[PDB]
């Protein structure tokens, strides 16, 4: 068991190489869970791409998600890059005031619990799944585009 | 090749130098007591 | 609590809920799902009438943007969804900053507070008169209109269910059993805001 | 001066019929002031730049004066977006005023610090009749607009 | 140390001189150099894309153009200037911003310079991402530098060829 | 009526409560703006003053510099930002250490503490603001 730090959502103590300073545990987990967060929609739609699903027209039609990067990345792509810096910004400040102070702002509550799923008896259960989701989505993004990357692409990658 | 020592130590010195001896002259200026 | 409304004859007087969803949150889970389902019967019902009237070629007698050059006549003489495809380029920004204006008064100005926390949910009443511009219920007691509510939510969900096969029937042929074909129904199938995006 | 707002001009009185403002709260008193105070400058900016920009209209070149005409025939959507961010940064301080335990409703100089005279509110009574006179025309210059396509300084 | 200490005590409160703080960064940025030494010969190896024989006109890079004895800057040495100039700039953000899962280059407020020594620093015990291997690796790296620097001048060949000797096939 | 009056109720202090200096709409602005907001962090406050001026920064090297002509106009003007951007930082820090020495620290703005976390604030600020505009002017097509 590495160190007194862990004993959170999601430990089972795996810290072979020991890269968890006192200090550099809620940003680890505050990027793990962002990785996470990002990998389960980036995987969501790189499969729901490679099976069927296409915005209506017919720029977006015939492109897998391999070859769809270069082709809309000045038109379409920076719509979200907009969205997703403005997101980021308010991520940033909530971010760097817990990194340096502000006893609360537990690693990667953002406070975005609109219909409050939080009130319910099984909120711990949506903690150790949210991680292990990620975790599992991290490797399967990183799986997909390995593998289509090496020719296959498809819709089942191999 | 001694072509590249002008265009390096003109800008280091001229530039860099006397700024941080700006920067400590004014810091060694405002110390007191 | 799952005892509220919706809960009635035809299943069994118990709450139907196979996946857990109403004990997916709590009470305010609760009243959010109630009044999603609620606005969403409401606009499957309206969707339901302007669709019938849509098949029947019942169009209004004007010009619809007579700068356009758009009628009322060849937006009907188009199948449904193709019809708010050729409604110019304004007529979409105004029948949308219409709608969210009205969302945002009838979750905002509540005297009592948002569904989720105090106040029924679907109750936009404090909007005055737009429920009711006419009197119609105005002298109808408490008990009369608790069963129109009722009814008002099981037609919703079968309004839902009817403009779910519509859009199917439009999209995939042979969804439908008794629709199957149809002279009209003929289109994309949906309708993207403002046309293309 | 009538429940301590000013208005009451000579041609017609305490002009309220209907009973908007019997047996209300201070609360929807100034909001309807504040209505009534940002649609009057909202019309008075209004009716000054269709008429200034139907002959004098130098930032773009020739760009018509068919008022509705001017809002899509240019102005890039930047443009409109800078506007709107301006006017939105406006709201924003009204509604961060609207908040303070000072809040004349229209007031953004905050008067209440400094002493005011009958004089006072006459210059204010001069902001709310020309105020309600730029309603009433800018209503009619889109209207005129619309119908004939010209602008004010045209159909003349 | 206290010879430098009392000599510059304003430079020496900041971490700055002879210290341990100096000698771990400095052993750092020997490390990454040493990488980018390797990458710069994969570089004239395999040619991913600058060449060093065309030229820098004034019309396109104004007075950075034409410099030194009228001589023309070539397109392989702007290339790797440019990559030098946004690893300074990351330097930059990373020096004067949030002191955020680093060691600061500076002594923050009162704080007392580490001590891991030096001498031989037992490899043999201390492995993995251990301070006193990063710092064994730091001063090897820094000596290499060193010893590289002074067989090219005394070989007077390149400073990247004076290492294919002790190579042999690789990159280049 | 008389709307200058003396300057917080004291009528021998250098200020006046004119229409400038005291209006509400004056203490909305200057009582919102990152400097003077309450409850901010001085790092936040730093990180927020940053990026604004980063973003003004980038703006005139590029359009008016002596590469304006140029491929790499773009390219010459966020250099030129990225270097006023450090000598401003240098500045900042160079004035809160003739400023602030032996200093309680915290979350005040006028100590050692507080202005070392608004200047790494701004420049982190300053140098993300910049790359953003970089990124918005090089693809001004999209607007
Ligand atoms: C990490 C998240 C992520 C990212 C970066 C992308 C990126 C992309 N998606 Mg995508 N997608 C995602 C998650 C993501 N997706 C998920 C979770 C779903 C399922 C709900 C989809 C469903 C989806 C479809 C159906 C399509 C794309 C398409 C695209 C491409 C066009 C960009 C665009 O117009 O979107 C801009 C999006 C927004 C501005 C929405 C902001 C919220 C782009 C490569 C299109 C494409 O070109 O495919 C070839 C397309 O047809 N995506
Ligand atoms: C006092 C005499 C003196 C003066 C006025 C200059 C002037 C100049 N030298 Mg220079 N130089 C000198 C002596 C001097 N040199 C000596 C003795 C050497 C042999 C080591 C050199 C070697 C040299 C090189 C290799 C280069 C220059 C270059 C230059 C030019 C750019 C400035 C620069 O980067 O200098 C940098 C100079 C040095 C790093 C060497 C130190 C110069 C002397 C030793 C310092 C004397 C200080 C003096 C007494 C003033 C004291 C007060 C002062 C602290 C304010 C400038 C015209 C550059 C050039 O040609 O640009 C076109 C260039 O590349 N110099
Ligand atoms: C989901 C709701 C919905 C939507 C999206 C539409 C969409 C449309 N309707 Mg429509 N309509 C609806 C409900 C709806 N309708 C209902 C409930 C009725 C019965 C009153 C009608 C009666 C109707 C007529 C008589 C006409 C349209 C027409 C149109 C088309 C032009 C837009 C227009 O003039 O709107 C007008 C829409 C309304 C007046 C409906 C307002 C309903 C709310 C609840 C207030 C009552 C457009 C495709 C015109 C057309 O060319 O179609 C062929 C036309 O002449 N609608
Ligand atoms: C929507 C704009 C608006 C609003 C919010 C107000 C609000 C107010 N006015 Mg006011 N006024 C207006 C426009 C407006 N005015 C115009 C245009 C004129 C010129 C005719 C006046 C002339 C006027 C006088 C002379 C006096 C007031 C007074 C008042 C205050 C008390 C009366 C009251 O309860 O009104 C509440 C008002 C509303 C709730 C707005 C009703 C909006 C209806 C729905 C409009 C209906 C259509 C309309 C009849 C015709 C427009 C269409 C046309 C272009 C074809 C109150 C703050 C009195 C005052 O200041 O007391 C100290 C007073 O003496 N007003
Ligand atoms: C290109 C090679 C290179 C690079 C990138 C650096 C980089 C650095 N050196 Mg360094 N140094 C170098 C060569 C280099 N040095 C050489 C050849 C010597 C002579 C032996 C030194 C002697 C030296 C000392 C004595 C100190 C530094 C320090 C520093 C750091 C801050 C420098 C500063 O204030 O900026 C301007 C920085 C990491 C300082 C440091 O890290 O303090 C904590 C410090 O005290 N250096
Ligand atoms: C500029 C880089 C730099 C700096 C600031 C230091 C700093 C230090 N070294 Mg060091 N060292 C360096 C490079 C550097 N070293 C390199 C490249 C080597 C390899 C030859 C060594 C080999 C070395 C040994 C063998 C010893 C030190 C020791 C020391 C300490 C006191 C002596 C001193 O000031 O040496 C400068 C001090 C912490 C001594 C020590 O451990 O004292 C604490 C000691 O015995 N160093
Ligand atoms: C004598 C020393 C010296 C040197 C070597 C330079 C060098 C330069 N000046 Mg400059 N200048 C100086 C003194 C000097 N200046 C003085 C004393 C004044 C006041 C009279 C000026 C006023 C001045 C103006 C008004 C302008 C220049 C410009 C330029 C650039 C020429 C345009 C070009 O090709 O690059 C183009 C520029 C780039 C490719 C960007 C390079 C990125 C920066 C400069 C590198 C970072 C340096 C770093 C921050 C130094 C830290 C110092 C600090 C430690 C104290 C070049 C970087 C022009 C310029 O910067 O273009 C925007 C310009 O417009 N200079
Ligand atoms: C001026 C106007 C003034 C009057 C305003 C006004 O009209 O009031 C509007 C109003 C009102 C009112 C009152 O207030 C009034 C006026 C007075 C007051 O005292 C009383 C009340 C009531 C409060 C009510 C509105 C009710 C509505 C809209 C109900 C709409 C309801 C749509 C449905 C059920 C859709 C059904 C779809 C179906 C059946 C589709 C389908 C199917 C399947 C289900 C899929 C199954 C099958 O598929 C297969 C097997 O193949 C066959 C198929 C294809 O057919
Ligand atoms: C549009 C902005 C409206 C502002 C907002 C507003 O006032 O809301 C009211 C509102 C909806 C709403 C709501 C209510 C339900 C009523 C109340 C709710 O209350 C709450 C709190 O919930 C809020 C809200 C928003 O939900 C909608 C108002 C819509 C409005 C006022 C729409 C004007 C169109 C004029 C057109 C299309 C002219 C075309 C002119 C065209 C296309 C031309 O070609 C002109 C032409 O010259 C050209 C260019 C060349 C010439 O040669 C030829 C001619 C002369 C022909
Ligand atoms: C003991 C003592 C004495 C002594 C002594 C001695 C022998 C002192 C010796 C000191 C010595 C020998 C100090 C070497 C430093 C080498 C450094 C800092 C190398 C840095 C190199 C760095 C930081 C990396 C730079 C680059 O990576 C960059 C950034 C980009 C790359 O592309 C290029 C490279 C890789 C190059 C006296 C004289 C007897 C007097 C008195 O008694 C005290």
């Amino acid at each position: 068991a590495p160190e007194h730090l862990q004993g959170m959502v999601g430990n089972v103590d795996f810290d072979p190489l020991g890269l968890s300073s006192p200090n550099n545990i809620k940003w680890m987990r505050e990027a793990e869970l962002k990785h996470g967060r990002m990998s389960m929609l980036a995987w969501t739609g790189y499969v729901a791409v490679d099976l069927g699903l296409r915005f209506p027209g017919a720029r977006y039609a015939e492109l897998n998600s391999f070859n769809a990067h270069d082709v809309v990345a000045k038109k379409e792509l920076f719509l979200l890059l907009l969205w997703v810096g403005t997101f980021e910004t308010i991520g940033a400040s909530q971010i760097y005031d817990m990194s340096i102070d502000q006893s609360e702002r537990k690693p990667g509550d953002f406070g975005f619990d609109p219909l409050r799923l939080l009130k319910s008896p099984e909120a711990p259960k949506y903690y150790e799944a949210e991680l292990v989701h990620g975790r599992a989505a991290m490797l399967a993004f990183s799986a997909v585009v390995t593998q289509s990357a090496l020719g296959n692409t498809a819709f089942p990658y191999f | 090749s001694a072509s590249f020592l002008p265009s390096i130590l003109t800008p280091v010195v001229t530039l860099v130098f006397p700024g941080l001896m700006f920067a400590l002259f004014f810091v060694l200026i405002e110390q007191e007591e | 609590v799952e005892t509220m409304e919706g809960v009635g004859p035809e299943t069994g007087n118990k709450v139907f809920d196979p996946v857990g969803f109403a004990t997916l949150g709590g009470d305010e889970t609760l009243a959010f799902f109630r009044h999603a389902e609620i606005k969403h019967g409401r606009v499957a019902m309206a969707a339901m009438v302007g669709f019938l009237f849509h098949i029947n070629h019942i169009h209004f007698p004007g010009y619809l943007s007579p700068t356009a050059g758009v009628t009322f006549e060849q937006l009907s003489a188009v199948g449904p969804f193709e019809a708010w495809n050729r409604i110019p380029l304004l007529g979409q920004w105004k029948i949308f900053w219409t709608i969210p204006g009205l969302e945002h008064g009838s979750e905002c100005l509540d005297p009592a507070g948002p569904y989720t926390k105090g106040g029924p949910p679907g109750n936009p009443k404090f909007l005055k008169n737009f429920w009711d511009p006419p009197g119609f219920p105005k002298k109808l007691i408490e008990a009369q209109k608790g069963e129109k509510l009722f009814s008002n939510l099981k037609n919703g969900r079968l309004a839902m269910i009817g403009i779910a096969s519509v859009c199917a029937a439009t999209a995939v042929p042979g969804s439908v059993p008794l629709l199957a074909n149809a002279p009209a129904l003929t289109g994309p199938g949906f309708a993207l805001p403002f046309g293309t995006f | 001066k009538v429940n301590g707002m000013v208005g009451d001009c000579k041609p017609l009185g305490y002009f309220d019929p209907l009973g908007f403002s019997k047996d209300a709260s201070p609360e929807t008193m100034a909001k309807f002031r504040e209505a009534e105070l940002k649609h009057g400058r909202v019309a008075m900016l209004a009716c000054a730049g269709m008429i200034t920009a139907d002959k004098f209209h130098p930032l773009f070149g020739g760009k018509l004066s068919s008022n509705p005409l001017l809002a899509i025939t240019q102005v890039p959507k930047l443009g409109l977006l800078q506007i709107l961010l301006f006017i939105g940064f406006m709201e924003v301080f009204g509604i961060l005023n609207s908040r303070r335990p000072d809040y004349e409703p229209g007031n953004f100089l905050g008067t209440s610090q400094w002493e005011t005279t009958p004089t006072w509110d006459a210059y204010q009574l001069r902001e709310l009749n020309n105020g309600r006179l730029a309603m009433f025309g800018a209503i009619g210059m889109l209207t005129h607009a619309y119908i004939t396509g010209k602008g004010p300084l045209e159909l003349l | 140390m206290s010879q430098f200490a009392a000599d510059y005590p304003w430079l020496a409160k900041y971490g700055f001189g002879p210290t341990v703080k100096a000698e771990r960064w400095n052993g750092r940025h020997a490390m990454f150099g040493w990488l980018a030494i390797l990458g710069t010969g994969v570089a004239k190896s395999h040619g991913w894309l600058p060449s060093g024989d065309v030229a820098l006109t004034y019309n396109e890079w104004g007075g950075l153009a034409q410099q030194g004895f009228n001589t023309y800057i070539t397109n392989e040495r702007a290339i790797i200037m440019i990559a030098h100039v946004h690893a300074l700039a990351v330097s930059a953000a990373a020096a004067f911003g949030p002191q955020v899962l680093g060691d600061s280059l500076t002594l923050l407020d009162g704080e007392k310079d580490e001590d891991p020594y030096g001498l031989f620093v037992p490899l043999k015990g201390t492995f993995g991402l251990t301070p006193a291997a990063e710092m064994a690796n730091g001063r090897m790296a820094m000596m290499g530098i060193i010893a590289v620097v002074l067989t090219s001048a005394i070989s007077g060949k390149d400073i990247l060829e004076v290492v294919d000797i002790g190579t042999g096939g690789n990159l280049l | 009526s008389e709307f200058v009056k003396p300057y917080n109720n004291d009528p021998f202090v250098g200020n006046l409560s004119t229409p400038v200096t005291t209006s509400t709409a004056t203490k909305l602005y200057l009582g919102n703006l990152p400097i003077y907001r309450k409850g901010l962090s001085p790092l936040l406050r730093g990180l927020e003053i940053g990026m604004a001026h980063g973003y003004f920064l980038i703006g005139p090297f590029y359009i008016l510099g002596p590469l304006r002509n140029s491929p790499n106009a773009l390219l010459v003007g966020l250099f030129s930002a990225f270097g006023l951007i450090l000598i401003l930082t240098l500045g900042l820090t160079i004035y809160g250490l003739a400023s602030f020495q032996g200093t309680e620290g915290g979350e005040n703005l006028e100590s050692a503490k507080g202005w070392r976390n608004f200047t790494s604030g701004f420049s982190i600020g300053a140098f993300g603001g910049a790359s953003v505009a970089y990124v918005l002017l090089d693809n001004i097509s999209f607007f």
